[PDB]
């Protein structure tokens, strides 16, 4: 604990948002009257992801099929070749 | 880092070393508090060396710099080298406990 | 003169195995953490020391966790 | 973990606890892999066997599949010849999957585990060989894989060099297991479904015996049974 | 090839969720049918690729 | 490389026999792979 | 003594530090079998910290 | 019946990584440097 | 071949499906019982902030200076190991 | 970037956990991450591909 | 707060070098 | 929502038709090849 070169270092070389969010949540965990005001407010947001999720799922049902199509066009090769 | 501004620090310390090493060795004080001691022709006052000790603490502390650096390396590379057995909020996290648990898995005995 | 004939084997306190076996049997949680870490290290590195055949009053001590 | 692996609405897994649960279920199977040898009498309506045969259809871990195959291998050891869980609880989706693992030419621990499971499944022979050689796809993959698994990872004498000029003295680790399984399968007498397979494999294995002379000491009881 | 599978950097066929309510989706069963269809077709192709020199 | 004292029903020679039996097996496992 | 002058080129003090918050943690190992093997057990998790799903998500939000 | 015995040499390495591939060389060196020190006792 | 890139795209898309399903399940479980998930949030966010702020005193110019050893008994973490580390001979 | 650390896992979980709480208070928009993945013209183009596959397969 | 002491009395002047004390002057 | 609802409500009939049609065609083609291979093997 000796400052030996500290003076030469000082010579040559001269958040709030989430804390407020945490205070808001600590106020939400006091009275029951806001909790239902959370719950249905949350319950619509879940629905916002369900309308998300099928829009992913109906894409995979597309993107599988061409690959399956890319396996029919090879298998109808063998319909000839084995019979050869 | 940045060894441009590392040499510009290590060239100010050689200034201070080669300025302190040109002081005369017969350097001594005369404080305003020797009048209360009544120093005779030969009496050897007891505050004569309050500047020559101070002019050696600097000159030898600016030569023992790369010894306290090597002690601070051995301190930090043995306090931070554990870092998950002493600090409480790190050895109680999920992932650290899971990694320390998973490194200790003894290999499976076939038959 | 009486402080010269101490047995060398017991002048470190208790041995570590009884330390680990007593640490779990108490209720101090950090000492339980220490005891389980050392039981895990001895179970990986030398399992025959904690063989259940040798120490019979050790399996309910793990059942209670 | 069966409630997770089937997808039942009772006890749906919360995802944020999943890393708490995942390494919870790798430390239990390794107990079930070790104590299964001491549950060696397998009953009919067992819960361990039903649960693990439900788990094997779901997972994608190589380690966990090898552990389930070793547990089901060492659980049906001193079984019966008439009536235990293997006669009915293998619901033919699973047994069509375990024989499928023989097609994976690159891996070799999974082939050994699958052959050991089929070998421990086929020791009675009465209601087991017909159930194994019942399906049009389970009894037909074995017509192609098991002659090929004899010369697995073995330096056969090639002939591409002899066509383009212009012997191993050993075996492998899975060649011994395949020769053991095929010699045990040749003991199906009275011309049921076993020797009906063991006669339709001989003209193809006979080309493999001409290349590898350690296939003469091995494949001995099969050659005596033709 | 080797005697063991090759480790690789990118993922390979991660899972499909099962906890979504089927009164709204009613589609993961159909994608599941497509996936086991692909696995069956690939099983057939791999068997015939092995048996073409056998 | 930390040693220890403990109580056991075996002598110090028999503990060393068990250490040989364990370290031969771990040596074969790690030199094989 | 045998100390050096403080005007020598090693004045670094942090070069090979590597705090154990910066260590590599063991996660899942995705395996590749072949071109036409789509029923095999695709990955391997012996002693991993996180799952395959969360590790796939961590791979997703970087690439 | 008690026997006050010296315990086994447990390899507690100074720096502790988590991946296996950063460990195996040190553990091989420990197995060699333990079994050679223990072989002369026999 | 193109099949590798196609399967890679299907894998990426299934990962996006997993992300959307986990973000669904969080708000659904908060919708059913909101108390013991907000307490979980206020605990675990604090703990992860402490874990991320477990590494700030190991920089270059935060260790070459003197504001770790002197006067930081508020910190107490290091410079208390020196009674232990000298007794082990490390120095 | 091929490997993960304890800092990376903790930062990922903390980021994904603070993005979920900011949708209740609606102090973040997140309409871009929504609509770049929904993309209704891409959705109707994909449905037209499915309809053309119905036409070609019948 | 702990600071290394600024020992001005030892320090020789830079700009003038003729207003030093008589011992630090050569 | 409404464009999403329009292309998400009509689409499920297309999906459940097309997968069942692919079931039909693939089952027909496998029943062709599985009877072809027996006359191969004879």
């Amino acid at each position: 604990s000796l400052p030996i070169e500290d003076n030469y270092i000082r010579e040559v070389v001269g958040s709030k948002l989430m804390e407020c969010v945490n205070d808001a949540v600590q106020t939400l965990l006091q009275g029951d009257d806001k909790l239902g005001k959370v719950s249905d407010k949350s319950r619509e947001i879940s629905e916002k992801y369900i309308e998300e999720s099928q829009a992913i799922i109906q894409e995979l049902v597309k993107l599988t099929m061409e690959k399956l199509e890319s396996k029919f066009t090879k298998l109808c090769d063998l319909e000839t070749q084995l019979e050869m | 880092g940045d060894p441009d501004t590392e040499i510009r620090i290590s060239a100010r310390i050689s200034n201070r070393i080669n300025e302190l090493e040109r002081l005369p060795a017969n350097l001594g004080t005369y404080s305003l508090d020797d009048c209360l001691e009544f120093i005779t022709k030969d009496d050897l006052s007891s505050r004569m060396d309050t500047f020559k000790i101070k002019a050696l603490v600097e000159l030898k502390s600016l030569k023992l710099l790369t010894k306290q650096k090597s002690i601070r390396q051995k301190l930090i590379n043995n306090v931070a080298s554990q870092a998950h057995h002493n600090i409480p909020y790190l050895r109680d996290s999920p992932f650290t406990a899971a990694a320390q648990r998973s490194v200790q898995i003894r290999s499976k005995v076939i038959v | 003169n009486v402080f010269q004939s101490l047995p060398k084997e017991t002048a470190r306190g208790v041995d570590d195995l009884t330390r680990m076996e007593m640490a779990l049997l108490s209720g101090i949680p950090e000492e339980i953490k220490w005891s389980l870490k050392k039981y895990l290290t001895y179970s990986n590195k030398a399992p025959y020391m904690i063989s259940l055949r040798t120490l019979p009053d050790l399996l309910p001590l793990f059942k209670t966790f | 973990f069966q409630c997770v692996a089937t997808g039942d609405n009772k006890w749906q897994l919360y995802e944020g606890n999943a890393t708490f649960f995942n390494e919870l279920t790798h430390y239990t199977l390794d107990l079930m892999e070790a104590i299964s040898s001491y549950i060696a009498p397998a009953m009919k309506d067992d819960h361990y066997f039903q649960t693990l045969v439900s788990i094997l259809n779901y997972t994608k871990d190589r380690y966990m599949v090898i552990s389930i195959l070793r547990s089901l291998s060492r659980l049906l050891v001193r079984s019966k010849a008439n009536e235990e869980s293997a006669a009915d609880n293998l619901d033919h989706k699973t047994l069509s999957l375990i024989v499928s693992f023989l097609l994976l030419e690159c891996d070799s621990e999974l082939i050994i585990a699958s052959l050991d499971f089929l070998y421990q499944y086929i020791l009675p022979g009465s209601q087991r060989i017909t159930e194994l050689f019942k399906s049009k796809e389970c009894s037909l993959i074995l017509e192609a894989t098991l002659p090929n698994l004899l010369s697995y990872n073995i330096a056969t004498p090639d002939y591409h060099l002899l066509q383009k000029h212009k012997f191993p003295q050993e075996l492998s680790d899975v060649s011994k297991v395949a020769c053991t399984f095929l010699c045990l399968l040749s003991n199906d007498t009275d011309d049921g479904a076993g020797s009906a397979f063991c006669q339709r494999i001989r003209p193809l294995v006979l080309h493999k015996l001409a290349d590898i002379p350690p296939l003469t000491l091995a494949l001995s009881e099969y050659m005596e049974n033709t | 090839t080797q005697t063991n599978p090759v480790p690789v950097t990118y993922p390979t066929d991660a899972y499909i969720p099962t906890y979504l309510p089927d009164d709204k989706v009613s589609n993961l069963a159909d994608l599941k049918k497509l996936i086991e269809m692909d696995s069956r077709l690939d099983l057939y192709l791999t068997r015939r690729r092995l048996d073409t020199s056998i | 490389a930390v040693f220890d004292l403990m109580t056991s029903p075996f002598t110090q020679e028999e503990v060393l026999i068990k250490e040989i039996d364990f370290l031969k097996n771990k040596l074969l496992d790690l030199q094989s792979l | 003594s045998n100390i050096p002058d403080p005007t020598l080129p090693p004045t670094e003090m942090m070069t090979r530090f590597l705090h154990p918050n910066w260590y590599a943690l063991p996660t899942t190992v995705w395996l590749k079998y072949g071109n036409y093997n789509s029923w095999a057990p695709s990955f391997n998790e012996n002693g991993t910290v996180v799952d395959s799903t969360t590790r796939g998500l961590i791979w997703l939000e970087r690439i | 019946p008690l026997n006050w015995v010296q315990g086994p040499a447990i390899f507690h390495m100074l720096t502790s990584p988590y991946t296996q591939d950063e460990i195996i060389n040190h553990e091989m060196n420990f197995l060699k440097g333990r079994l050679l020190e223990l072989q002369e006792i026999t | 071949a193109e099949d590798t890139a196609k399967l890679r795209e299907i894998t990426k898309l299934a990962l996006q499906l997993n992300s959307s399903a986990q973000k669904y399940q969080f708000f659904h479980e908060l919708s059913l019982h909101p108390r013991e998930t907000l307490t979980h949030y206020l605990w675990s966010s604090k703990q992860n902030e402490l874990v991320l702020q477990g590494d700030q005193y190991f920089n270059e110019d935060a260790a070459r200076t003197s504001d770790i050893y002197s006067n930081n008994n508020n910190d107490r973490s290091l410079m208390g190991n020196i009674s232990l580390l000298y007794s082990q001979g490390r120095l | 970037y091929n490997n993960v650390t304890l800092k990376n896992l903790t930062a990922f979980q903390l980021l994904s956990q603070r993005e979920n709480i900011c949708e209740l208070l609606n102090l973040v928009e997140s309409t871009e991450r929504h609509n770049s993945i929904i993309n209704p013209e891409r959705q109707r183009m994909s449905l037209e591909e499915m309809k053309k596959m119905l036409d070609a397969l019948k | 707060k702990k600071e290394f002491p600024v020992n001005l009395t030892i320090k020789k002047n830079v700009y003038d070098s003729a207003q030093d004390f008589n011992a630090l002057q050569d």
